[PDB]
């Protein structure tokens, strides 16, 4: 046969893969965490978006920290041999390196570790995408006028906000990040490589959104998503 | 608008 | 005129911009830090690479923590109006969020803050690239067989290793990351968008390198670089 | 400045250029040529398509052979210094190398010669596109189941059919070729290079159309457009 | 599986296909045709170029008109089921629509007809490329300062010169067109789509060559190749 | 359908 | 340079 | 090979 290039992930397996969406809206009173109004819009937007990308979507709502860990562990034990990739979307409260279950914290590292190259062999060499809509701290952006492979390889963490910053969510339209991500995937998934789609998501969030709050401290704030890529190849959702 |  | 798109950074300003390379090889005895053999090869490789990209390269060697801060502050005060971008390469010892001066630590956040959208106005809306070759922790990767814009926007942090992990450097050939970055820029800077070049850098480091050490603890280890993008547009080093 | 490439035509001049559409539907009785029903749909489709591409469209209807020559000569005498390109669409009856005025033949070579690199200096080095919807002979395609530059350079002849073949036109929807060309330009002008758009036009005409005629001789026939390129650079209708 | 696109020819068949090179240098005295010095350089350049593209190259030298027809007929009768495409390169004297055998003319249409969609079924839907280095007339370019598919579909005729014009050949370096074609395929076959490679070939021939002759009539002349595409998909020589 |  |  |  002719010259062959290995610069893009093989996305023509019988199945695209699983898309696990963990949607935490209601938290136990004991935690003191507020309800995340608008997150259901995000969950629905994501379900439709990934359905059109041919992913086997599994929506999970209001999971405890124990349920999140159990779910991810079970999913990592499945046979992903016929799947091209794996996607996990986390919608909840959070801190740097932490995502909140309805009853408490879950170390993000604990979740992702289940899918490490040496722990989930059927996903070795395949893109493992983690889309995270959650705060990464308490800072506000005021803006400005106008042989072997690493076990950590092939992971992509699409964070909604910069490290150490709050992440914004509109109670009616959903989070700024998820709204933008779904819109860009809808328009460009059959045309652009994933990093280029995420770059347009960064531009959309950075330019089209600004907070409105009755509290001056939280008013007129901005947000820039953070793409963290350990991917080793170009990722196109389409093939042929 | 609310924070997460 | 015809239809115009604003999906890529304007890289056709009179000057490409500055490329500051801070090369710390020798550390004060009082710090107890070892010399970074091979880093001069990296510094030279980078100088040649960015020279071919038409950047105004400024190589700095063995700077104290005070000198690093003073340098970055002075650079951020320059008039970058006629420059398309800004590049800063840091080669030194480090910890998560820290780069070491010859006499002590320097908060990475302190350095990058000088170039924030609201602090360095002549760089607002322009790509600010920070290439960091330094450890981000002490973990080892064992591998596996086969109106306004956010002040944090338009930054790209090209880390040599994953969060919490050591970063590898060969005493003769230089760091795995810088060797790979320069090689990919040399081959693809006039053809591919930056994120795609960095993805090939990830693949090169992840597949072509494995540590060899007399200490079993540090032997046969792997590394995956970490691309952290807050960029809002595609970045091509060429134009027209 | 950074590295510059000269692989694409500069399409960012103050004006995109003129788009002359010669629409001949009604012919003098003395010629014995039938009326070209459906050509007005083509003319309108083209006007809208090129308007969206920011071309200065000039629609001309039922021109004699003398008027065609006079028009093209006058147009070639205009100052095209501030224009990026030139487009001429010919819709009429024809033979190989001939386009028909309402009262007789016009040598295609005579028309195109007015725009030669040495005759229309303000268009030298700029793309000169000639879109021709006309027969090039009387053959039917039965199909099958499942310093200096050349004066002839920078011309692109987008023919509706293969050399020596008839060209098909639907009395209600317009010509197969123009229908397809406009549809592809509408969908891809802001994304793909011109030759790639024309290739999709070839596919659309070749696969989506088949003649229906009460005369067995003209029934179930196919058509493949013919792209004739003397262009020296990639042509994108968008810039920046 | 995920979304699939059918915009490019499948070039991943077990074999790339045949590349037939007909090299006519010496003609029978009775024809009065001069020897084509430099054509052996072209034949060798093409053999190496297509070998690197993984084509099964078959070089044929000094064939009579009967041998050319017999060869093409035999080749069209082969089973091309496991081949991705077909390439035929003709190097000889010629006129518009004619290629010369060593003892006389051969209608180009006769040769290409053997490979029509309805006559060579194992090549139906596959790209059939005809590269022709021969004159198409006697004009000189003076230049200027600074269900079913059509049986004619899926053919690409890469002519060395514009219709009605002579084609230039250097007795030492070979033809301007073949020299340029091989150079561009060598540099871009693993990167660009075929039409884009041919466009660069047009630019190279148009800008880098100018004739030098002791006869003023043939001195300081230019040439522009002519790409004639009836292809229905993008053609990349590489896959995956 | 008609021819031109 | 020669013509074909 | 050494670590940084």
């Amino acid at each position: 046969s002719g010259i062959s290039l290995d610069n893009s992930y093989k996305m023509d397996y019988p199945e695209m893969g699983l898309c696990i969406i963990i949607n935490n809206k209601n938290f136990h009173k004991s935690t003191g965490m507020t309800s995340r109004s608008g997150t259901d819009v995000d969950a629905a937007n994501l379900r439709e978006t990934f359905r059109n990308l041919k992913y086997e979507v599994r929506n999970k709502n209001d999971l405890t920290r124990e349920e999140i860990v159990e779910l991810m562990r079970d999913v990592s034990k499945e046979d992903h041999s016929k799947r091209s990739s794996f996607v996990c979307v986390l919608l909840s409260h959070g801190e740097e390196g932490i995502i909140f279950g309805t009853n408490g914290p879950v170390d993000l590292k604990k979740i992702t570790n289940f899918f490490r190259g040496d722990r989930c062999r059927s996903l070795t060499g395949k893109p493992k995408l983690f889309i995270i809509q959650a705060c990464r701290g308490t800072a506000l952006d005021c803006g400005i006028e106008t042989h072997k492979i690493p076990v950590e390889a092939d992971f992509l963490y699409a964070y909604s906000t910069a490290p150490g910053y709050y992440s914004w969510r509109n109670s009616k339209d959903g989070s700024w990040f998820i709204q933008s991500l779904c819109a860009m995937l809808k328009q460009y998934a059959d045309k652009l490589e994933f990093m280029h789609i995420l770059t347009r998501v960064n531009r959309k969030v950075a330019t089209e959104f600004e907070s409105f709050s009755f509290d001056a401290t939280f008013h007129a704030k901005k947000q820039i998503p953070c793409i963290v890529s350990m991917l080793t190849k170009e990722l196109y959702f389409y093939h042929h | 608008d609310e924070v997460d």
